[PDB]
């Protein structure tokens, strides 16, 4: 605490206008700004620049990236179990005990898995005790790694700390802890970090575009060939054989060259980093309908619907998988209430389609069919009126 | 399972007993005892059932800082310090250099029973008695060691209008529950009415703390001397012909502590104690008018317990009531074995010992006895206002487990099943105990008690330093009887207690206690 | 894995188990004993096991400051600074300034004294108790002085004190600290006791000694020059208790109160100890520690170990046995059924055991249910004072032997003895032990054990000293611990003779002669 306040006020008197009144911006509008931060990328660009609140967010993106940390810091914070897809409670406020089989259920739930954390986020620096506040039954006891940023700052009578997460998480461990009385979770967790870009387009372009513009001087004639089919026009014959079970039903050996090319293809450049991508999927890649009245979600039923049936699962396209670095709306898929947060390892095949001139791909990139995700998370946000899903997934090979 | 006060416990526990194990509070289901675990209630209108700094579920959990005795556990009985001073030894120099000096002995309960009055025979349900004052711990009565009566006044040639001083030898102790620190005793001195001069303490040349128990100085240590004092350096207490003259007389230096201030422990979140934001000095004058103080006096140690009641008139609280026999079992270590409470060996009962009353409450008590048809002031309701004394026999034999009279009793036989506690005695012939001087302490007050029955007249015969010999004819129930004498000096005869009865009568829970000193 | 308290080390690796190694924990499985590494048992209820300003972790993972004993890297043992005082030289001059009529003398000054002054020794002990019981139990703050350059002369001899003045007093002092703690900002306080009147006490300040003082050594840095009384003034006295002095009485030092602060670790360099004081965590030690005190013949130790209630279902405090305890507090190599320290061979056998009133009577409760009926296994309960003494002379008819003078029939060729070996005894044993190796006016005890597998079968012992008696020992099947006190003298007197005569059957093992406390010299 002392400590805490200590590099508060001397981050304090470093400060700008700007930052400092979007700090008090946040200090009367926590948790408005906090759901906003989560969901804002899903929106259009325009819907971005046109809202309220982005500068205010920017001017504290800002000071988070300027105060960086120069040793990992174990941390400390409370959040609901439906933040890490246990969409249920595990001890009420009324109850003081979580029991071994609902510990059990929590372990088996969260375990081998990647979790996204995203936005501004408020955490503290030693371990709760009695005289603070212990809202839920889970608190998690993270290693921040170097760098990461770091807000000390005094609000009122109190002190906190507030970090843009922008990283997923991997659980260590969960052990029972007690206080005063009642059983809390107290999570070990460590910082696994990827490279995503989300709005930030152009960079992850220049990034593509470095990282394969030698990629077509690598590739076979024969798949060069393909490759200029796909992006020509090939892409629809090509998903249109692949969903319709080509091989088994209706075997054509030409497109099984063509697609055998597109493998080594994207065989030729692994991806040298963890990365995550986004996709406007449709309910036909969810074997809904847009009349399946599951499809609209602004009715909470069907949310919860989705989430019982996909999260925790995997999901296999044996097409390829066209997505992109941007997280935005479009207009061509505003229509669609299904966005898709892929989560790619490293050294998995796959490239960056846009770096080849005369393509009018944007940004786009293409996975390797018979691909499989682990859907990991399911939140949910409001486009306009629409009620629209964001889906953390994850490539398992 | 609602919570009204904010302590974490639910309010059905509260209303029924719960005990705290695994460090939650589990309803007692009164199969608990044999394992060791033990019961407490708590109140909710407030988180504090007693008004100490420490919570109920901090209390009644042992969260405590470690240092306070283990009686205070309940969160019924409260813990804060009640210091006391004494005097050892006693210097008078005329040099501001002829100089007497003797030996001292205090007392912690000796005005409480100087002014109690004994009755042979108790004619009512209430077989106690009643004293006109009641004292604490924290004032003392001293007595001068042995000097063959030679007068103070032929060792000084001081005449009228000369003044010599006081040098002493002090220590420091307490007797209840708690450690205080930051010691300033700001102690005073009164000689029958007047006061000579108080005596000012500093918090570092005197001991910063004071755990109970132990004493300041140790036991079996030099006592505090007055010379080794900044206030006492150049100048010591002046006194004239006419109080030593009075001193000559067979009168007693008596001490008192009017007024301390000091911190108390606490635990931290980074650091683990601190004592300077705390205080007694506002949490004293809570403790002292909610509730109601209990002494013992053993030959060798005096404690004291401050226990909450209900008043009886006011619906508004909630404070739930206590009896006597259960106050006493929770604010001691007393262990209610075979119905009968023992704290460590020394047997604490009406049949027993002997308990000592105010008289405010002794009014209020014997309204209450009347209602009860029991008639033992074990079971009465404890309220709030109640302030009782209660002294240990020397010796004490009941015919039975416990038997400590230094010689055998003659003519004792223990075959019979019809006494007040286990066994008794029959006066077929005549008991006697031969009882000397060295066996007791010189120039004292003693009162003879016990119960008989009668299903005759019985003589009883003390040789003391008056000889009195008494009839007394029994009943066919128990009827408390009790006998004053005093003795004389180590140099001098023996005691002979003699009881000649009748052959068919009786006799249990025989005990000898201290009253007072004779004056010289 | 599961945690409860502010430490990294879970509840289930708090109890049973505990090791640290390479600044993690890990369990133990009795096969890396020879790392270095030792098992610890600490409580999962707290973060600290005793009442010091230190965690489990970073006593038992060196994370704390290191002028702190070994010994007090074990959990079970609180961390305790004592400041006593020793004093070597008196000088006792007229003067009010410093001529005058001065006489000297050189004194030494004795710990555990007083302690066992009162002690008295039985020829046979009863039930297993092969101990005794003092009068009181003293700490190690009393020093009582003992005068050698002492010809037979009064002091008042030298002074020639009339009727109403006298001399001034002044004498030469030492600070030493004996525990497993320091002190930094000293300011001590002792007393000049004198049987009852309180002559003078003094204060050291802080310039006189210096920001340290570290366990186990003076001020004077041990051989230095004796501080004497000046640097804060002359002390006097008067012409009443220097007859009393001159007759049968001794000056008492007294530490009284001792005010100072510890060091703790920063975040970023060496220790702190501003924010610190040794006058708080002090009497949280002293609540629940017992007191076990050691005195070998040239040195002293004492420890604090945190010990149980066991009157109450909800405490979960590690509980030990006596010589458990013992070797975890000062430190003992486990023999097969011994425990040593650097060479001294300690046991219920081969030193001395003083408890003070409570504690005995608990002890020989205890006694009465035990199957084995030593005093080693005993459990250990808040709230004992034991004081253990280490033998002057001490043999065993085994490896260890440290006698001056050799006997007379010693038959070594034999193993039924209370600890391997015995001795076969067939007739005299003659013992005639220089008197240069004993203490002037000093009372000495042979204690010994005995097993005669013979009906009536008995040896006579005779003591021939200043103070010399014949006592008649009868042994039994079993070992008697069996104990005869008498007193040496001034030097000019001859050696000390112990003669027995056995019987040709009986057995003796354990023979050890111990000092007590010294006879006043008539003056
Ligand atoms: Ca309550
Ligand atoms: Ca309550
Ligand atoms: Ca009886
Ligand atoms: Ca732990
Ligand atoms: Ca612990
Ligand atoms: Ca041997």
């Amino acid at each position: 605490k002392e400590w805490e306040r200590k590099e508060a006020e001397r981050i304090e008197q470093k400060l700008e206008r700007s930052e400092k009144e979007a700090l008090e911006s946040y200090k009367k509008d926590s948790v408005e700004i906090s759901k906003y931060s989560q969901t804002r990328n899903y929106f259009y660009d325009y819907q971005i620049e046109a809202n309220s609140r982005e500068k205010e967010y920017k001017e504290l993106r800002n000071a988070i990236s300027k105060n960086k940390i120069d040793k990992p810091m174990y941390v400390y914070y409370f959040e609901s179990p439906e933040k890490f897809a246990f969409n249920k409670v595990i001890r009420t406020e009324n109850q003081n005990e979580i029991s071994l089989e609902k510990f059990n259920e929590f372990k088996e739930t969260i375990q081998n898995k990647l979790f996204k954390q995203d936005g501004f986020k408020d955490i503290s620096l030693y371990e709760p005790g009695k005289g603070d506040e212990k809202p839920t039954p889970l608190l998690m006891h993270l290693k921040l790694p170097r760098n990461t940023g770091m807000l000390p700052y005094t609000n009122t009578n109190n002190v906190s700390t507030l970090i843009e997460q922008g990283y997923s998480i991997k659980i260590d461990k969960i052990v029972r802890i007690v206080i005063d009385g009642k059983h809390y979770i107290k999570a070990e967790a460590s910082v696994v970090s990827s490279l995503d870009f989300k709005d930030d387009v152009s960079k992850g372009d220049s990034w593509g575009k470095a990282n394969y513009n030698d990629w077509s001087n690598k590739l076979t004639p024969n798949e060069l060939a393909d490759v200029n089919d796909y992006m020509r026009g090939g892409y629809t014959a090509i998903n249109n054989y692949l969903i319709s079970n080509g091989p088994v039903n209706n075997p054509n050996p030409e497109l099984d060259s063509k697609i055998t090319n597109i493998e080594n293809a994207l065989k030729r450049e692994p991806i040298p980093t963890n990365l995550t991508v986004y996709r406007r999927s449709g309910p036909q890649e969810f074997g809904l309908t847009l009349t399946s009245p599951e499809y609209d979600f602004n009715k909470l039923e069907n949310i919860d619907a989705f989430k019982s049936k996909w999260e925790g699962q995997a999901l296999s396209y044996p097409n390829f998988i066209s997505t992109s670095i941007g997280s935005v709306n479009m207009s061509a898929f505003a229509k669609r209430k299904i966005v898709l947060r892929i989560t790619i390892p490293k050294g998995s095949p796959g490239a960056y389609l846009s770096a080849i001139p005369g393509y009018a791909g944007e940004y786009e990139v293409l996975l390797n069919h018979g691909s499989k995700f682990k859907i990991n998370k399911i939140d949910s946000y409001k486009d306009g009126t629409i009620t629209k899903l964001i889906v953390d997934a994850t490539l398992i090979p | 399972d609602l919570d009204t006060d904010n302590d974490n416990i639910p309010d059905s526990y509260e209303r029924n007993g719960y005990t705290i194990k695994d460090l939650i509070a589990v309803k007692w289901e009164d199969s608990f005892a044999e394992q060791g675990y033990k019961k407490y209630v708590s109140n909710y209108l407030e988180s504090n059932t007693a008004g100490d700094p420490y919570t109920d579920y901090e209390k009644a959990s042992g969260s405590f800082d470690k240092a306070i005795k283990t009686e205070a556990r309940d969160p019924l009985v409260a813990a804060y310090p009640i210091v006391g001073v004494g005097m050892e030894k006693l210097i008078i120099s005329t040099n501001e250099g002829k100089t007497v000096s003797r030996a001292t002995t205090n007392s912690k309960t000796e005005s409480n029973t100087a002014g109690v009055s004994v009755n042979v025979g108790y004619q009512n349900g209430f077989t106690a008695n009643v004293t006109t004052n009641y004292s604490h711990t924290t004032d003392n009565s001293t007595a001068v060691q042995d000097s063959n009566g030679e007068s103070w006044n032929t060792g000084l040639s001081i005449n009228k209008g000369e003044s010599a001083y006081i040098n002493a030898n002090v220590r420091y102790y307490n007797t209840g529950t708690a450690p205080m620190y930051k010691v300033t005793p700001t102690t005073n001195l009164v000689l029958d009415g007047d006061t000579l001069s108080t005596i000012k303490a500093q918090e570092n040349q005197i001991g910063n703390n004071l755990s109970p128990g132990d004493t300041y100085p140790k036991k079996g240590l030099s006592p505090l001397a007055l010379n080794t004092m900044d206030q006492f350096s150049s100048r010591l207490i002046p006194i004239n012909y006419d109080q030593l003259k009075k001193l000559d007389a067979g009168k007693q230096i008596k001490l008192e502590t009017t007024q301390v201030s000091g911190n108390f422990g606490t635990k931290n979140s980074s650091g683990q104690i601190v004592t300077e934001g705390n205080s007694w000095s506002d949490y004293i004058s809570q403790i002292d008018s909610i509730s109601a103080s209990i002494i013992l006096d053993t030959e060798n140690e005096s404690y004291e317990r401050r226990v909450t009641a209900k008043n009886l008139q006011d619906p508004e609280d909630k404070t739930p009531e206590l009896t006597i026999g259960e106050a006493i079992e929770k604010a001691f270590g007393a262990t209610k074995k075979d119905g009968l409470l023992y704290f460590n060996d020394i047997p604490i009962d009406e049949s027993c010992v002997e308990l000592i009353f105010d008289d405010n409450t002794a009014n209020k008590i014997k309204d209450s006895l009347k209602t009860l048809s029991d008639k033992k002031i074990y079971n009465v309701k404890l309220e709030r206002g109640m302030n009782i004394l209660i002294k240990t026999p020397t010796y004490f034999t009941n015919f039975d487990d416990y038997n400590n009279y230094p010689s055998t009793w003659s003519n004792v036989n223990t075959t019979n099943q019809d006494g007040l506690q286990g066994s008794a005695n029959k006066l077929n012939g005549e008991t006697k105990i031969k009882i000397p001087m060295s066996e007791l302490k010189p120039y004292k007050r003693y009162v003879f008690s016990g119960y008989s029955k009668d299903p005759n007249s019985i003589i009883v015969k003390i040789k003391a330093k008056e000889e009195k010999t008494d009839y007394l004819v029994p009943e066919q129930g128990y009827t408390k009887f009790s006998y004053e004498f005093e003795t004389t000096e180590k140099d001098s005869s023996n005691i002979e207690i003699t009881l000649i009865g009748s052959g068919t009568t009786y006799l249990d829970n025989l005990s000898i206690t201290e009253l007072n000193s004779t004056p010289e």
